[PDB]
DNA sequence: TCAGGATGTATATATCTGACACGTGCCTGGAGACTAGGGAGTAATCCCCTTGGCGGTTAAAACGCGGGGGACAGC
DNA sequence: CTGTCCCCCGCGTTTTAACCGCCAAGGGGATTACTCCCTAGTCTCCAGGCACGTGTCAGATATATACATCCTGA
């Protein structure tokens, strides 16, 4: 039902939640776009599964991705290990500050009138009292 | 998904050698499997019950990630020579190029008072 | 209307049929969790062998089971068939276990 | 290397009824009961001993500890049993 | 050649060279350890200490001045913990704690 | 719920109404009062208590971190109730 | 001759109740209590050398024996008198 | 519910003894000093087993609900 | 022995957590090597403790006397 909801071209919902384990494999969806990591990977090959759903072929948008990383901590050690555990791959390729509203902004821009958008609506979280 | 079968030890992996007679089979995976090793000669075991000598016999047979271009690229060379008629793999970006950007990004925050 | 037995009938052929296997009959998580539990009072970042807890619980459901037999009796004693917290109470106290 | 007594037990059962097995579980009941019994006796001869001011565990501690242990007609043949052994033994 | 006993040493009552001499003589292992007496020791003292301390005080309450048997028992069978302790043993000449039942007495 | 599972229950708890049903179908009750269930956990869980704290203390004397199977043995045993097939 | 710990308990008893004297029955029976607890520790602590395949008696057996033989304060409090003791013992 | 009375319990006073507290001489068992050697502590490896979580099914637990049989109060 | 009422049991329906399979890290339970120091063994010395007498007073026992306690007519 999902499935066939998320291929729904006037979709009512634009977002949806999926565990990485199941919904990581689960997914043909041409129409997505963003996608947001949140679990991190203790076998990259996961991530590469997960973040790639958003484009196979057919695939019509540009897809963004976001890794979201707390600084100082556990999460920079796992991801480091992840980090190296890629290099396998490379090995069988071969065979064959960090909160700057504008800055994030710029990471997440497709065109600076999404930045714009944005300056509006912190002009509104400045609205809000 | 064939990534899944990963360790030859699984339930899964014994219960398909009890499926006997089965006169040929294939393995769909969008990835190889874990950077040990072993994984991988376990799949390829699993699909050829003919490549062995030991689990772990790549950490020997094929001793790049465990000299430069001598034991990196020959080895990986004569790796794919082995693996040549099968394993079959291209990239998206060989296939199509149509891929709208490199689709790649990361980002990392602050901690809130309680966090 | 269905058929329904008379009350005690199932009852009795529970007794026979518990009485005849031999299996364990509280859930083995459940049990886990409890033990675990209770072992955090006295130490913490303890570890079991599966078999530890199986030996705990083989011991348990004799010493639950045993009890109960005691305390079927008391009720008995008393002219009841149904058994109670007071029985169990004196089953205990007889024992010395209180 | 774990010793047990599983090869003895096994052995006896096939002298009593030499069709029948025995199963993993069982074995290790038995084993247990082996151990059990054992030190029991050793145990109750140790003090035995020890309550007549003496050092040395003889058959008549062993035996006494055995009246002291098993019950009934159980123990009567036990002692009839290890009399008997005993017997043998140091003829041979 | 200033000669100390190990009780004295201790600073215990009871006789810490004795001690190591029955953990010898009772074979409960193959070596005793030079600290195990003197912390076995002080233990039976702690216990010994406490149980009379308590009969003592029954003694008091029966306005005696010398312990007898019945305040041992009496000593013992009141408080929790030497109750359990004791909770197999037989005192001689002990008797049983006063106690009738309420279902017993009259209404 | 759906919000929040708000699923935490207790570990007694675990011990359910037929567990202890079948518990004393085996000891040959044939009916049983309804206080009988939070009776039989509270008697249950000082067993484990006992048993356990003599097993977690032997761990301790040999200054080990898991719990074996001979350790629960050996605090089976202390307290009268030899246990047989665990060595 | 024949020892026993008569002098021992008499001298606690003075230093707990200095007035307070005791019967010889009394006594008889602290002599008894006191072999009793010395058999059930040394007991224990005899066997938890032969669970760790050890062979020394030390004070940690001991401990561990008070432990697994006194209930609740009695064994908390046995334990830290236990460890003053021998810390004096050592220390001096 | 209350006073009288019979019994029983408790309480002060001798008094009397034998059992406990205490002094003394002996002697063997405990302390001191010294030596050997092996048991236990301690470090370094390794790898098997434990733990935490998830996926997916399905027997079982929970829940309501009528109604008859036992618990129980009375006599 | 009798009445009565209440509450536990049988049973259908629905929900849910146990069971099993899988996956990943990793950390304590084992091994071995080495060393060192703690205790068994032994010999010598000496006083702590034990058996034995000996005094004396704490509690047992009479002995007379004052109050609590239980049963009954009222
Ligand atoms: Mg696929």
């Amino acid at each position: 039902e999902m499935l066939n909801a998320f291929n729904a071209p006037d979709s009512d919902y634009f977002c949806f939640l999926l565990s990485t384990r199941a919904g990581g494999l689960g997914l043909n969806l041409q129409t997505a776009d963003t996608v947001i990591i949140f679990d991190t990977d203790w076998n990259p090959h996961q991530d590469l599964q997960a973040q790639d759903r958003a484009h196979r072929i057919g695939q019509k948008n540009e897809v963004r991705i976001l890794r979201l990383i707390t600084t100082d901590s556990v999460e920079e050690v796992i991801l480091e290990r992840a980090m190296q555990k890629l290099d396998i791959d490379g090995k069988v390729i071969q065979a064959g500050a960090e909160l700057d509203d504008d800055e994030l902004n710029d990471t997440l821009a497709r065109s600076a009138d999404e930045k714009i958008l944005f300056d509006k609506i912190d002009k509104e979280r400045m609205n809000q009292e | 998904e064939g990534h899944r079968m990963k360790n030859a030890q699984s339930k899964l992996s014994f219960t398909i050698s009890h499926y006997y007679r089965t006169r040929n089979r294939l393995i769909l995976t969008g990835t190889p499997l874990q950077n040990n090793l072993p994984e991988l000669w376990a799949l390829l075991n699993f699909v050829l019950p003919k490549i062995f000598n030991s689990a772990k016999t790549f950490e020997d047979w094929f001793n790049t990630p465990f000299l430069t271009e001598e034991e990196t690229l020959l080895i990986i060379r004569r790796l794919h020579k082995v693996l040549r008629p099968f394993l079959l793999r291209r990239l998206k970006k060989e296939v199509e190029k149509d891929l709208p950007d490199k689709v790649e990004k990361v980002i990392k925050c602050k901690l809130s008072g309680l966090q | 209307k269905p058929h329904r037995y008379r009350p005690g009938t199932v009852a009795l052929r529970e007794i026979r049929r518990y009485q005849k296997s031999t299996e364990l009959l509280i859930r083995k998580l459940p049990f886990q969790r409890l033990v675990r539990e209770i072992a955090q009072d006295f130490k913490t970042d303890l570890r079991f062998q599966s078999s530890a807890v199986m030996a705990l619980q083989e011991a348990s459901e004799a010493y639950l089971v045993g009890l109960f037999e005691d305390t079927n009796l008391c009720g008995i004693h008393a002219k009841r068939v149904t058994i109670m917290p007071k029985d169990i109470q004196l089953a205990r106290r007889i024992r010395g276990e209180r | 290397r774990k010793e047990s007594y599983a090869i003895y037990v096994y052995k006896v059962l096939k002298q009593v009824h030499p069709d029948t097995g025995i199963s993993s579980k069982a074995m290790s009941i038995m084993n247990s009961f082996v151990n059990d019994v054992f030190e029991r006796i050793a145990g109750e001869a140790s003090r035995l001993a020890h309550y007549n001011k003496r050092s040395t565990i003889t058959s008549r501690e062993i035996q006494t500890a055995v009246r002291l242990l098993l019950p009934g007609e159980l123990a009567k043949h036990a002692v009839s049993e290890g009399t008997k052994a005993v017997t043998k033994y140091t003829s041979a | 050649a200033k000669a100390k006993t190990r009780s004295s040493r201790a600073g215990l009552q009871f006789p810490v060279g004795r001690v190591h001499r029955l953990l010898r003589k009772g074979n409960y292992a193959e070596r005793v350890g030079a600290g195990a007496p003197v912390y076995l020791a002080a233990v039976l003292e702690y216990l010994t200490a406490e149980i009379l301390e308590l009969a003592g005080n029954a003694a008091r309450d029966n306005k005696k001045t010398r312990i007898i048997p019945r305040h041992l028992q009496l000593a013992v069978r009141n408080d929790e913990e030497l109750n359990k302790l004791l909770g197999r043993v037989t005192i001689a000449q002990g008797g049983v704690l006063p106690n009738i039942q309420s279902v017993l007495l009259p209404k | 719920a759906k919000r929040h599972r708000k699923v935490l229950r207790d570990n007694i708890q675990g011990i359910t109404k037929p567990a202890i049903r079948r518990l004393a179908r085996r000891g040959g009750v044939k009916r049983i009062s309804g206080l009988i269930y939070e009776e039989t956990r509270g008697v249950l869980k000082v067993f484990l208590e006992n048993v356990i704290r003599d097993a977690v203390t032997y761990t301790e004397h040999a200054k080990r971190k898991t719990v074996t199977a001979m350790d629960v043995v050996y605090a089976l045993k202390r307290q009268g109730r030899t246990l047989y097939g665990f060595g």
